[PDB]
């Protein structure tokens, strides 16, 4: 899991 | 952190499409138009297959499809491949950081028939309770595809307190074996009406229940 | 798609320090302060330990620490625990919504102590015998290192067939848990004197015995 829509 | 609960094994023959459904928990995992999805292969690096509910990445096929119900986010692989074989995981966030991950799902291309676990539950011995130890074993045998989700009860109320479980190992007969335990005090045992062991495979869930007896 | 370059091992000692490096391009590990680090064990549900170049989640103290230089990121995990035995994958943002990941990894945490096993051997249950079947679990608990050689016997002369011994896997106390089943028919059980489990851990046998003449 990620960063951000960004 | 913790809770996103998907299927243990999701199986499929080469062609025959497969869906991986991931359910969430009561707050965070509701009015949430995120949820990404990952694939993790043999030894290799994880890849992003779906991002934010339904969209895809650059090098990703026309094959893969993620969706909404409310609680559940699906992933329908349409056109199954040997290339598609892998472990797969569903995501999310909360806090800013506090981002929850799925319990994992095998995707299997069937090369052997489907078997549903012969789930034998044992109590602690006359002797083991002479020893001032208490441990129960849930032996899970003779299954294919080879991903089981296990869960213990104490008086029907679900334990995550004393439990160690093993990764599923291939037997002599090409099917699989696993094993879970619960360790207590000889009084922690005696104090209850019943204990149980519940196992999720494909279609199946299967319980088995032991009550404390004296042998005296 | 092209992946980020890491070392495949990052060995430290129990309370030392370790640098895992992850290296990319000016398009990824260099363009954006959007590099993430992930902790994953042996088949398990897979956690995120640091989220936005340097900043940590909800509880991971100030010992899981990270840094960027230019084209290289680095995770300087301080004061080794034993728990941390894991595959540490990095990531970073490519642009145009997609995310790029690190190579197939592993930290070996050196100088942890050696556990000689708890061997718990069971009877067949009064569920099983009533089913006209008999099976006995030899549980091999909380041992380090993850090498054991299990062997069984009938009264004193070996059983090789009936037996199905599982592989080594981590307890989340980060030692090992493994099992072995010997599947009989209750006539073959009730005939004998002894039915033993003999397990070889690091140049020592641990034989337990189980017998008939009991309450079952």
């Amino acid at each position: 899991q990620f960063h951000p829509x960004x | 952190p913790s809770a996103l609960t998907q299927p243990p094994s999701a199986s499929g023959s080469l062609g025959q499409s497969v869906t991986i459904s991931c359910t969430g928990t009561s707050s965070d995992v509701g009015g949430y138009n995120y949820v990404s999805w990952y694939q993790q292969h043999a030894g290799k690096a994880p890849k992003v297959i779906i991002y934010e509910v339904n969209k895809r990445p650059s090098g990703v096929p026309d094959r893969f499809s993620g969706s909404k119900s409310g609680n559940t986010a699906s992933l329908t692989v349409s056109g199954l491949q040997a290339e598609d074989e892998a472990d797969y995981y569903c995501s999310s966030y909360e806090g800013s950081d506090n981002f929850v991950f799925g319990t994992g799902t095998k995707v299997t291309v069937l090369g052997q028939p489907k078997a549903n676990p012969t789930v034998t539950l044992f109590p602690p011995s006359s002797e083991e309770l002479q020893a001032n130890k208490a441990t129960l074993v849930c032996l899970i045998s003779d299954f294919y595809p080879g991903a089981v989700t296990v869960a213990w009860k104490a008086d029907g109320s679900p334990v995550k307190a004393g439990v160690e479980t093993t990764k599923p190992s291939k037997q002599s007969n090409n099917k699989y074996a696993a094993s879970s335990y619960l360790s207590l005090t000889p009084e922690q045992w005696k104090s209850h009406r019943s204990y149980s062991c519940q196992v999720t495979h494909e279609g199946s869930t299967v319980e088995k229940t032991v009550a404390p007896t004296e042998c005296s």
